[PDB]
């Protein structure tokens, strides 16, 4: 098996900077059989560089591929936000075909504060006996955000779930969703539902709240 | 245009078998090699094998020697990948790719098919609106969405206005609830001024349970 | 004191019998001596008939060409008051398309592509260029890795005559012939990507 050792595993760089990722093959691979693929979360891999240095259709000039024998490199001369993805090396020289473990390229951008939104449970869901309250932190950077739930000014613990998106391909921001789930009976026992967000881009924590019904 | 369209996601019990299809178009089916690639969750790419629809020759990676069977139906330009005696580590997204003579690389890939190996019962989701209000505004921008709750297994696909609304959309990675069921939300930021004239309908699809729900999100 | 000419096009061959003629007119049309060299300009290619790589007349003959033979080959054409050194890259690939798609034809060069004209009586050509010492038997034809058997298909010398060309005739063709040299037989198999124009 021609093992492909790809490095680094992760790369975090600012736009305009130079990105470099290497692939070291255990045995010599002919240059016509060495390729790179770009994969964004939720999508199929996309051919990026083929035959070591040829750019696939739609691949911008800032991408460059080089190498021979057992050493190959993918270079991005001046990073753009749309370059955030995982890249994989590949050999088509000897069976079985092998790929590298990937290099996930993260883009460092300026500090962006989250736009906070709060959603009360729907009347359709309340009818079924459950109440889920969603707090949305939109387009922020860095991904480190702290979301606290408060029901009548009482800090909640143990009844919520967070989920963060992949980095956005246009603005390099992240988005976060926090869902506080309570039974319909427990939802009715309180009046003020609030989520408080703490982020590097906020000088003071932001609070989005609603009064049950009102 | 060369296209590869795969079958939808499936859930199967351990020990059972699964057959994933890959319908090809845009070229002569018998003049190429169809390959299959496995992407385990959190992992990269693993090559499973190849099949030549012309002579039905198959070459498998020794790792999948007794697990996979590749076949074709040339009459409907479709390649099939069958996994037998399923186990936990067969849960992965499976892709089909095509190779042409003198072009040793993968320029065209199918969309992927998630195969979940589970003994748990399939359950379709419940779709609730995340309605816009005064506590959902920011610079004359309004947020709205859909809460796709309590489904198993993954995945659900969410689209807005049948694909016409993609800008400003954020479909979150699912969370596993203590119940064993999944849940996610899909949000979008739109102009709050036109909340009265525009219609926002989220289209939720959960292939494993044959659930296709359309939910209109109206301002509160 | 020899004029170096570097050729821009590389020659691709499967791992099988292969030959290249040092034909460079008008330089090779006079009273010249032709000498082949492999990645060298000091040790000429052997003329031993039993050698896997040897010079036969003005040709370099590989019986067969194997992995490791890829490189720069030189033909030194020496006249009375002239010397030319032609550098050509010869590349070998290990695998055949009908066995596997891996490690085979690295790119679709013109020597591996042909065209058939729609609605016309056209033909495909099997390119087998070998010195007189190599005798080629009859040629078998294949389409999409199966032997061609049809009323519109006729074998004639090195050509595959195709009558009333249809759009369904696109595909990967293969022509195969037995090559005999010094009482020993070898198999030559060439693939062709065939497309159709109206
Ligand atoms: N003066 C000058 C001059 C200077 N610089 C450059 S750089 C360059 C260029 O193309 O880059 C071309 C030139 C150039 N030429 C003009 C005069 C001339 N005369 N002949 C050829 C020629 O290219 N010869 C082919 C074989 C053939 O004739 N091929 C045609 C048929 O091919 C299939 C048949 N095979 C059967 C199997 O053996 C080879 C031929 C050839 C190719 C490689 C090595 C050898 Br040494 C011979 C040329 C090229
Ligand atoms: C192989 O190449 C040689 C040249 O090296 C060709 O021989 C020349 O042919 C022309 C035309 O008949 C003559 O005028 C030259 O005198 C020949 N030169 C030599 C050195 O013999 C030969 O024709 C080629 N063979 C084939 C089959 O293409
Ligand atoms: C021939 O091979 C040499 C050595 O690798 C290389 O430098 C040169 O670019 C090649 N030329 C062609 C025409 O492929």
């Amino acid at each position: 098996q021609i093992v492909l050792t790809q490095s680094p595993g992760t790369l975090s760089l600012s736009p305009g900077e130079r990105a470099t990722m290497t692939c070291t093959a255990s045995s010599s691979v002919s240059s016509s059989y060495f390729h790179w693929y770009q994969q964004k979360p939720g999508q199929a891999p996309r051919l990026w560089i083929y035959r070591t240095s040829r750019l696939a259709s739609g691949v911008p000039d800032r991408f460059s591929g080089s190498g021979s024998g057992t050493d190959f490199t993918l270079t991005i001369s001046r990073l753009e936000p749309e370059d955030a993805a995982t890249y994989y090396c590949h050999q088509f020289h000897r069976s079985p075909l092998t790929f590298g473990a990937g290099t996930k390229l993260e883009i460092k951008r300026t500090v962006a504060a989250p736009s906070v939104f709060i959603f009360p449970p729907s009347d359709e869901q309340l009818k079924s006996g459950t109440a889920s309250v969603v707090c949305l932190l939109n387009n922020f950077y860095p991904r480190e955000a702290k979301v606290q739930w408060k029901v009548d000014n009482a800090l909640q613990s143990g009844n919520s779930q967070e989920s963060v998106t992949e980095q956005d391909s246009k603005d390099s921001t992240y988005s976060l969703s926090s869902t506080l789930t309570l039974s319909k009976a427990d939802y009715e026992k309180h009046k003020v539902y609030a989520c408080e967000v703490t982020h590097q881009g906020l000088s003071s924590p932001v609070t989005k709240s609603f009064n049950r019904g009102e | 245009q060369v296209q590869l369209v795969q079958s939808g996601a499936e859930v199967k019990k351990p020990g059972a078998s699964v057959k994933v299809s890959c319908k090809a178009s845009g070229y002569s089916f018998t003049s190429s090699w169809i390959h299959w690639v496995k992407q385990a969750p959190g992992q990269g790419l693993e090559w499973m094998g190849e099949i030549n629809p012309g002579n039905v020759r198959t070459n498998y990676n020794e790792n999948f020697r007794n697990k996979v069977t590749m076949t074709v139906d040339t009459s409907i330009s479709t390649a099939y990948m069958e996994l037998s005696r399923l186990r936990s580590d067969d849960t992965a997204v499976y892709y089909c790719t095509v190779v042409f003579y003198g072009e040793p690389y993968f320029p065209y890939w199918g969309q992927g098919t998630l195969v979940t190996v589970s003994s748990a019962s399939t359950k379709g989701p419940s779709v609730f609106p995340l309605a816009p209000s005064s506590k959902s505004t920011s610079g004359g921008t309004a947020a709205l969405g859909c809460l796709v709750k309590d489904y198993f297994p993954e995945p659900v696909t969410v689209s807005w206005n049948s694909g016409a609304l993609t800008s400003g959309v954020h479909t979150f990675p699912a969370v596993l609830q203590s119940s064993g069921l999944y849940s996610l939300s899909s949000v979008v930021t739109v102009p709050s001024s036109s909340l009265g004239t525009q219609t926002y309908i989220c289209n939720v699809n959960h292939k494993p349970s044959n659930t296709k729900v359309d939910k209109r999100v109206e301002p509160k | 004191g020899c004029k170096d000419i570097f050729m821009k096009n590389e020659i691709l061959s499967a791992s099988q019998p292969f030959a290249f003629n040092c034909t460079f007119p008008p330089i090779t049309s006079g009273e010249v001596s032709v000498t082949w060299y492999k990645n060298s300009s000091k040790i000429p290619v052997s003329k031993i008939i039993q050698s896997r790589i040897h010079q036969d007349e003005t040709w370099i003959l590989f019986l067969p060409m194997e992995w490791g033979d890829s490189g720069v080959y030189q033909c030194v054409i020496k006249g009375r008051d002239s010397c030319h050194r032609i550098h050509v890259n010869l590349t070998v690939f290990e695998k055949h398309w009908c066995d596997t798609s891996i490690g085979g034809l690295p790119n679709l060069s013109d020597e591996y592509k042909q065209i058939l004209h729609l609605g016309k009586d056209d033909s495909l050509t099997c390119h087998l260029h070998f010195p007189k010492s190599c005798v080629l038997g009859p040629i078998k034809w294949y389409k999409d890795c199966n032997e061609i058997k049809g009323e519109r298909f006729t074998v004639l010398e090195t050509r595959l005559l195709v009558s009333n060309v249809s759009a369904e005739d696109r595909g990967n063709y293969a022509c195969q012939a037995i090559l005999t040299h010094s009482g020993k037989q070898y198999e030559v198999l060439n693939g062709i990507t065939v497309s159709i124009t109206e």
